[PDB]
């Protein structure tokens, strides 16, 4: 009785049962290094190319000049799709001249100009990476924590699916840093990267209210992200 | 000698009041010299929002003097606002 | 159209909630030196001069110079007449220059939409002053 | 000479006779306006436009003049230059689907762009001393 868009990422929209669900916030949490900023790139990347659904690339730490050139190191050109106008990428990467903090405040304008984005270019498909740098930028983790939350609202009001890319501490153990799976709680993908060889594996831990492929699979990278074994 | 400054607010929030008003008493008691301070809703004016990267309400963007700094908060802490004025060391 | 192009511009960085503001008179361009007169004449000259050859650049940022402008504008009260009167010289000289070359003196004319920019903007800081 | 040159040496002249500065009642600003005399107010503004642009380049006519009834009305209406800009760019998609429908060049269209420089620019003067000066 939910819907769901398709991922196109190899192998996913099978142990998903059809892919992300629509109009909602998907979590994509795990470690440094397990393919998540990959994840969120794929995912626009073939809402655009292969549907074209326009998207809106949100980025906390990374700038965009880094998630366009780590994009190349994954084998696809953004530029092409920032130049055709079907793809952007707003800046929410900290000022290197540094921001001084002098009082209380919220993250309206960062929601304010998501949703401008997004109706500026028509997008559909939203992407945020990393939620959890958020947390180390500013020292005030419960008004952070609400501003996720009053985003996720919006981004669903807006009728738009959105991927958030999450930080874990270990490979077992809690869900996502800073605690944002009690907020962001309905829909979350996990990714690990453990050890003779590396063994890379997805989990769809939770996909509330609808079916999905249950447990670890493993997948490779190679020119996007390929799950195997799953029948 | 002259400020020129950005204050990023959101509808009329306490925290945006707050900052307005604080910023106004200082400008107006407490500095000498020319400025011109502008007071934008974010709710309003997105891509004024878009085009200075702002991320919080309020948040206070100095274009003069220089350099360029962001100020974020409702401005309580009144000496971070200073400094940014020249008005203290 | 880069005539529904300015206007959505306008839509989008004008209508502010309001400009607080105190001026000096004794730095109103009418009461400078001989001297400052023409030196701050010099340097609205060339922020107009950056900013129209950069106006329909597709990667440039023309917005914070056109901002920079009119600060410096408004600071000098400066005339709407003495704006104007910038950007009928500066062409001139883009005239004289493309006679020399066997160019098209057209793109001027687009020039105006730029010229359109500026005063707006200019404007818009006087119509949302915040007076006393 | 050029009409741009003499939009130019006109503003300078205009200078003289303007008041120092002006002071407005805000009750009779277009955002205290109802529904209904917002639309009234813009299509009296339209129609003037409308007036001036066609008699604009008209050696024989008194275009200053309702220029000048154009601006005194946007100006303590409290009308932006955003706004009548809105009205010219309205204006000239009517006169293009015309000229199409006519197979007359658009260029003439471009002329206009002076015209509306003749009216912000006025119009813009007026809200230099729209605060208090001396």
């Amino acid at each position: 009785e939910v819907k769901k868009i398709p991922t196109m990422i190899e192998g996913f929209d099978d142990i998903s049962h059809g892919g992300l669900p629509q109009g909602a916030t998907t979590l994509v949490s795990g470690t440094s290094g397990t393919g998540k900023t990959l994840f969120a790139v794929q995912f626009l990347y073939n809402g655009i190319t292969i549907f074209n659904e326009p998207g809106i690339f949100v980025t906390f730490e990374e700038s965009p000049q880094d998630i366009i050139k780590n994009a190349l190191s994954f084998g696809w050109n953004l530029q092409s799709l920032i130049d055709q106008g079907k793809l952007f990428i707003l800046d929410a990467s900290p000022d290197p001249d540094g921001q001084e903090v002098a009082g209380d405040f919220d993250l309206s304008a960062l929601i304010e100009r998501i949703q401008y984005a997004i109706r500026k270019y028509k997008a559909t498909r939203v992407s945020i990476d990393s939620v959890t740098a958020v947390f180390q930028q500013y020292d005030a983790a419960s008004v952070v924590r609400r501003e996720i939350f009053r985003l996720a609202f919006r981004l669903a009001q807006l009728g738009v699916t959105t991927i958030m890319t999450t930080e874990r501490v270990d490979e077992y153990g809690p869900v996502a840093r800073f605690g944002v799976e009690e907020f962001v709680s309905d829909n979350v993908v996990i990714l690990r990267n453990v050890l003779e060889r590396r063994r890379r594996t997805v989990e769809i831990l939770k996909l509330r209210g609808t079916t999905h492929m249950k447990g670890e699979y493993p997948f490779t990278i190679n020119n996007g992200i390929n799950i195997f074994d799953y029948k | 000698k002259t400020a020129v400054l950005k204050l990023y607010v959101a509808g009329n929030t306490p925290n945006s009041v707050r900052a307005l008003k604080t910023l106004n008493n200082i400008l107006e008691k407490e500095f000498k010299g020319v400025y011109a301070l502008k007071v934008i809703d974010v709710l309003k004016n997105p891509q004024l929002a878009e085009e200075d990267k702002i991320l919080a309400t309020p948040t206070l963007a100095k274009v003069l003097p220089p350099p360029v700094r962001r100020i974020i908060g409702d401005l309580s802490n009144r000496e971070k606002v200073l400094i940014a004025l020249r008005l203290l060391a | 159209d880069p005539q529904h192009r300015l206007s959505q511009k306008l839509k989008e960085r004008l209508g502010y909630l309001g400009v607080y503001y105190k001026r000096d008179t004794a730095f109103f361009f009418r009461r400078m030196s001989p001297a400052d007169k023409r030196k701050l004449l010099d340097e609205l000259r060339s922020i107009y001069r950056t900013i129209v050859l950069e106006y329909f650049n597709t990667d440039a940022k023309v917005n914070e110079r056109i901002d920079e402008f009119v600060s410096k504008a408004f600071f000098a009260d400066i005339s709407v007449s003495q704006v104007l009167e910038i950007h009928v010289e500066l062409m001139d000289t883009f005239s004289k220059q493309l006679k020399l070359e066997g160019r098209s003196e057209d793109i001027l004319l687009d020039y105006r939409l730029t010229l359109i920019d500026v005063i707006a903007h200019l404007s818009e800081m006087y119509r949302r002053s915040i007076p006393r």
